[PDB]
């Protein structure tokens, strides 16, 4: 009827509600935590064959 | 009537003037002067084999060395990485299985299927064997993913538009979220376990907030269903696996797109996606039979992952980010370092 | 509901050839591996033979080649040991102990009744050292259990386990692999050591851990046992 | 330079994995095929003489069959029809009967091209039950095809209008060069749709195995 | 004269200035296009087929065994060039004399394995031994190659310089009357497998045929690749045996005299031995590649 009308229009001023923030601030945010744990994957660095779990 | 579907419109075009408004510059970019990550060699460690037909979901152990796979063989098969050894292997009752998930203390695992029942099987019985610890019924559509939010709730996404979480023990449905207009395919948990995000067949993922019901932020973009969703492990961003051909990167903080990884020269779909330890590669599973190690960072192609003769259904990576684990409908699931 | 229990006991003359059998209910019997180990009338145990799940591997002592022969019966769920050319040596009461080998597995989880036999007419060595020790409630102990070669194999954990047995009852486990608390022990209890040295240690005392405690390796398969030391008082 | 508990463990890997080949190969002599429809069909007699999914096990001359039935499964087919890639044969019910807008039988050849020329089902055969036999006969005889078929021009008689029914149903099938559609009439006579299925079956095993050698 | 005493059994051989003449090209024709198609066959099969079930290792098998068969026939050829002349000591002349007959006998068996094979699955279509695993495939095929071994190893245990009289031999078949096992061997390795091979092709076409199926073009390309599979086998083998068996009429009917009537045969029974080998060629036409699909 017109209830999904009302709940879907409740629901968008839910989503207009919440404020932003800038992506500059994001992208730098994403780059700073990428390169801070950036010796601690052994996916990107091949890890020496002495402490590798996986050996043949 | 119609007055509201006008307010909704105008809803609409305020948060996407906002959302452009709050835009300045893009993530490629700005990392201009990152230096590439250069060739990814990858090679095979080891094998697994044992399933009879095509595997269809699998899930990593918190300890990073246990793992389970089902396939519709009828089995749930749990592997030893390391020495490629079984340790159980449960008889499911319907053979219809499209999902595992691996409880993070591990004494539980949990299977759905085409049933619209999930399975919930307890491993550690004085017995000595396997039994169904519960069977979590409601769902009038076919589960999709199921994930363990502790040793008594679960978190569901099924075919009926509707996510559900479950208390294990009174086998309830004490929350269920409601607002898709289509199949939700695939499901990912937060970190912090307060929050996750559902990807739907109507070309949309939303964000849900595990305490209340309603959800927060919608991300749309894609032309298509997004058929896998894996968060980042900052807990601030996700990405997704529609079929279009395209993985795209969303951040929670300015529900805005960032980056899409796309190439002229794939046209399948995405079946699994999966960030690293760090989170500067992204693995993402093809219908091309092979996976592609995307460069996060700035989109670009730093690998390929072939060696499967059919179509890569399931993606996970340790979480001690050791070694990727692919499982395909070949029946195989490969451990790559 | 997990039962095992033991019959076929009682006196025997010299050059006898007694059957003993255990039947096992309230578990799935088919996936297990049975021990039988023996106990002297007041000597510390000693391990006699064992059984592996398929019947695929099958392992006697030193003293019982030839003269002991174990075998299982799955569907009636039993598993008999039959003994031929008794001497007055094998005068002991016989346990039967379950043990379940996977990653992560606990061996030598429960263990049975023991019926008692009389017959009236390279190892690991593994010294306990002490062998009684006075004690009050509400103290922290400690028993050392030094062995011979050190049990640290190349995939990274110690095989060796810690046996506590009351008086009068069966001995139950306590610590598997050094480092795990076995199902259904309290927190108190405590295991540490290296290789060749190895230490049992207990918070608080209170009443029921009065008892005997022993130490068991496995790694390879003369399995040998502790002498046992006593805790009384 | 295994250690004991490491030798065990592969013992017991060993025996899972046997019991895995003996349950696959057990599992693997048997017909499963997947039944389909549209609206009330004749689902439930097909069933007859022979909350998701539902299963059928019957046994006839010896030969186990399983019958799928998504029935219930309200859902984007799309998403889950790959799921059963492989079966053995596609069963397929349809009633002559209805006819009557309120339409059915467009919906149905609809459904029909929709399946038959699909990209996972391009070599599963298709039996097909065109059944409600009676009630086709009970209402040819006041109203004709031109309701539903204006392009048809033909005799009322039921034999004409079956055979044209049965050749439309039978036209959508485009790739016709590795899938082959059997037509039958159940009629409810007790032992003539089990006979149907297993002749039709046969028929595909045979196919197959000729495929598989590599002669066909 | 032409007479010789070799193991205490009075014999004849014949040195013809015919074999040479002949002998020769066909064998080299035979080795090229035998090499060339075997070699694709090994090839595609080790190389690209990669999804092995029951019925391709039975094919396999066969191929391994003519390619090991071509292989060996150059040194024949040089043989026949010198006519009756071998150097190439003993050793190779006796590993050579059994490696044939292995081979031939190797060949003939799979085939009729394969054909079996066939029927099975077409005329007890639901039977169990149309669905065995890899694994018991080898262990059959093992146990096969073996028996082949088996029956033919006795060569081995034979010291071949035979030594013409005047020149070395070489020869496995010598007109003669002590029978030997082998001509036993022989003919029932031919007559035996063709009553399989008849039975189990006419069985499947009666079968096919009965069903009505036969009406799709897939259907009838296969009965033809079944009758000429039948056919090839009948024209490639038939004029050694009918040869055989004239010449053991003409023994003890005619016993051992003047080898003057047996003069034209022997060289023209050596002809038809040619006629084993291109069997050899024909398996990977009529075969793997014939198949409807590679
Ligand atoms: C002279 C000759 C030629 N070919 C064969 C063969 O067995 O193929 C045997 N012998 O003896």
């Amino acid at each position: 009827s017109i209830a999904q009308a009302r709940k879907l229009v409740e629901q968008l001023k839910m989503e207009a509600n919440i404020d932003r923030i800038k992506v500059s601030k994001a992208a730098a945010d994403l780059m700073a935590y990428c390169e801070a744990h950036a010796k601690e994957d052994p996916l990107l660095t091949p890890v020496p064959a002495s402490e590798n779990p996986f050996r043949e | 009537l119609d007055q509201l579907r006008q307010e909704a419109e105008q809803l609409k075009n305020q948060i996407r003037d906002a959302r452009k408004a709050c835009a300045d510059a893009t993530l490629s970019q700005i990392t201009n002067n990152i230096d590439p990550v250069g060739r990814i060699q990858m090679r095979t460690r080891r094998t697994l084999r044992g399933h009879l037909a095509k595997i269809y979901a699998m899930h990593w152990g918190t300890d990073s060395r246990l793992l389970v796979s089902a396939s519709q063989d009828g089995k749930l098969i749990i592997w030893d990485s390391y020495t490629t050894n079984k340790v159980h292997a449960i008889p499911l009752r319907s053979s219809w299985v499209m999902t595992c998930a691996y409880a993070p203390s591990g004494n539980y695992v949990a299977c759905g299927g085409l049933d619209n029942i999930c399975s919930i099987y307890n491993l550690k019985t004085r017995e000595g064997n396997v039994r169904v610890s519960r069977e979590l019924a409601g769902h009038t559509g076919y589960l999709s993913c199921c994930r363990f939010l502790d040793d008594n709730q679960i978190v569901t996404s099924s075919g009926d538009t509707t996510c559900a979480l479950w208390d294990i023990e009174t086998g309830q449905q004490t929350t269920t979220f409601t607002g898709h207009t289509g199949d939700v395919m695939s499901l990912s948990l937060a970190p912090d376990t307060r929050l996750f995000v559902s990807g739907a067949c109507d070309a949309s993922a939303k964000l849900w907030d595990v305490r209340e019901g309603m959800c927060r932020q919608t991300f749309t973009g894609h032309e298509s269903d997004i058929n896998a969703i894996c968060f980042f492990p900052n807990g601030n961003a996700f990405a997704t696996g529609s079929d279009d051909a395209t993985c795209r990167l969303f951040d929670l903080r300015a529900d805005q797109e960032l980056m899409t990884y796309s190439h002229d020269n794939i046209i399948c779909g995405i079946t699994s996606v999966s960030f690293s330890k760090s989170g500067r590669l992204l693995l993402a599973g093809y219908d091309d039979f092979n996976c592609n190690v995307w460069d996060a960072l700035k989109a670009d192609r730093a690998g390929v992952l072939a060696g499967h003769d059919n179509r890569v259904s399931c993606l996970g990576v340790t979480d001690d980010g050791m070694a990727v684990a692919t499982g395909s409908w070949d029946s195989f699931l490969k451990i790559w370092n | 509901d997990v039962q095992l229990v033991e019959s076929g006991g009682g006196l025997v003359q010299p050059g006898g050839s007694r059957k003993l059998s255990c039947s096992a209910s309230g578990f799935a019997f088919s996936s297990f591996g049975m021990h039988w180990v023996r106990q002297a009338p007041e000597k510390g145990l000693e391990w006699v033979a064992y059984i592996s799940s398929g019947s695929g591997t099958i392992y006697y002592a030193d003293t019982v080649k030839g003269r002991f022969t174990i075998s299982r019966d799955d569907p009636k769920n039993t598993l008999f040991l039959q003994m031929t050319s008794l001497r007055s040596e094998d005068t002991a009461m016989y346990y039967c102990v379950r043990s379940i080998y996977y990653y992560g597995s606990s061996p030598f989880d429960f263990w049975g009744q023991g019926t008692t036999l009389t017959v009236s007419s390279s190892d690991i060595v593994m010294t306990q050292a002490t062998s009684s020790v006075p004690v009050t409630p509400g103290e922290s102990v400690s028993i050392s259990c030094r062995s011979s070669k050190s049990l640290l194999h190349s995939n990274g954990n110690t095989y060796l386990y810690w046996f506590l047995q009351r008086p009068g009852q069966s001995p139950q486990l306590l610590i598997y692999r050094m480092s795990n608390l076995a199902s259904g022990v309290p927190d108190r209890f405590s295991g540490s050591g290296s290789g060749t040295a190895f230490t049992l240690t207990i918070s608080r005392l209170e009443a029921e851990d009065v008892g005997v405690y022993y130490c068991m390796q496995h790694l390879e398969y003369p399995l040998t046992f502790g002498a046992g030391t006593k805790l009384e008082l | 330079t295994l250690s004991a508990e490491d030798k065990a463990a592969v013992e017991r890997s060993k025996m899972i994995d046997r019991n895995l080949r003996e349950d696959g190969e057990k599992a693997a002599r048997e017909v499963k095929l997947l039944l389909l429809g549209a609206g009330e069909s004749g689902k439930s007699t097909i069933v007859k003489q022979m909350t998701g999914i539902v299963e059928t096990h019957f046994t006839f001359k010896d030969l186990h069959f399983k019958m799928f039935d998504v029935g219930a499964q309200r859902s984007e087919r799309k998403k889950w029809i790959h799921c059963f890639e492989g079966v053995t044969a596609i069963i397929f019910c349809v009633a002559l009967s209805d006819y009557d807008l309120v339409n059915r039988m467009h919906e149905s050849m609809k459904l029909f091209d929709s399946i038959c020329n699909n990209k996972w089902f391009t070599d599963t055969s298709i039996i097909l039950f065109l059944n409600k036999k009676d009630l086709f006969e009970e209402k040819i005889k006041k109203s004709p095809l031109t309701i539903c078929y204006p392009e048809y021009a033909g005799s009322n008689t039921y034999e004409e209008a079956a055979a044209y029914i049965q050749c439309q149903f039978e036209d959508l099938n485009k790739r016709k060069d590795t899938k082959e559609i059997y037509t039958h009439f159940t009629c409810s006579t007790d032992t003539k749709n089990v006979q149907f299925v297993f002749d039709a079956v046969t028929d595909v095993i045979i196919k197959n195995n000729l495929k598989d050698c590599g002669l066909f | 004269d032409h007479f010789l005493e070799i193991d205490k059994k009075n014999c004849c051989v014949f040195r013809d200035d015919f074999i040479v003449k002949v002998l020769p090209p066909v064998l080299g024709l035979e080795f090229i296009f035998g090499l060339l198609g075997n070699g694709l066959a090994l090839w595609i099969f080790c190389f690209h087929l990669k999804s092995w079930k029951s019925s391709r290792i039975f094919l396999f098998n066969l191929a391994v065994a003519d390619f090991l068969l071509i292989i060996c026939l150059p040194f024949l050829m040089d043989n026949y060039v010198r006519r009756w002349d071998w150097k190439f000591g003993d050793i190779p002349c006796r590993l050579m004399l059994f490696m044939l007959a292995m081979n031939r006998q190797g060949s003939i068996i799979f085939l009729t394995v394969v054909a079996v094979d066939r029927y099975f699955r077409v005329v007890h279509p639901h039977h169990a031994l149309n669905k065995i695993s890899n694994r018991t495939a080898a262990i059959i095929s093992c146990l096969l190659w073996g028996i082949t071994i088996g029956l033919t190893v006795h060569l081995l245990k034979k010291k071949m310089p035979i030594q013409n009289g005047g020149a070395n031999l070489c020869s496995s078949f010598s007109i003669c009357h002590t029978f030997q096992w082998h001509e036993a061997m022989f003919l029932l390795e031919f007559f035996l497998p063709l009553g399989i091979i008849l039975f189990c092709s006419a069985r499947i076409i009666w079968s096919l045929r009965q069903r009505q199926m036969d009406r799709h073009a897939k259907i009838k390309r296969a009965i033809t690749f079944i009758m000429v599979v039948a056919i090839v086998f009948v024209i490639c083998f038939l004029p050694s045996v009918v040869v055989r068996i004239r010449i053991f009429w003409l023994l003890h009917t005619s016993g051992t005299q003047n080898c003057e009537v047996y003069r034209s045969v022997d060289l023209a029974f050596f002809i038809t031995l040619s006629f084993t080998y291109m069997n050899s060629m024909l398996d990977p036409v009529v075969y793997y590649f014939s198949s409807p699909s590679f």
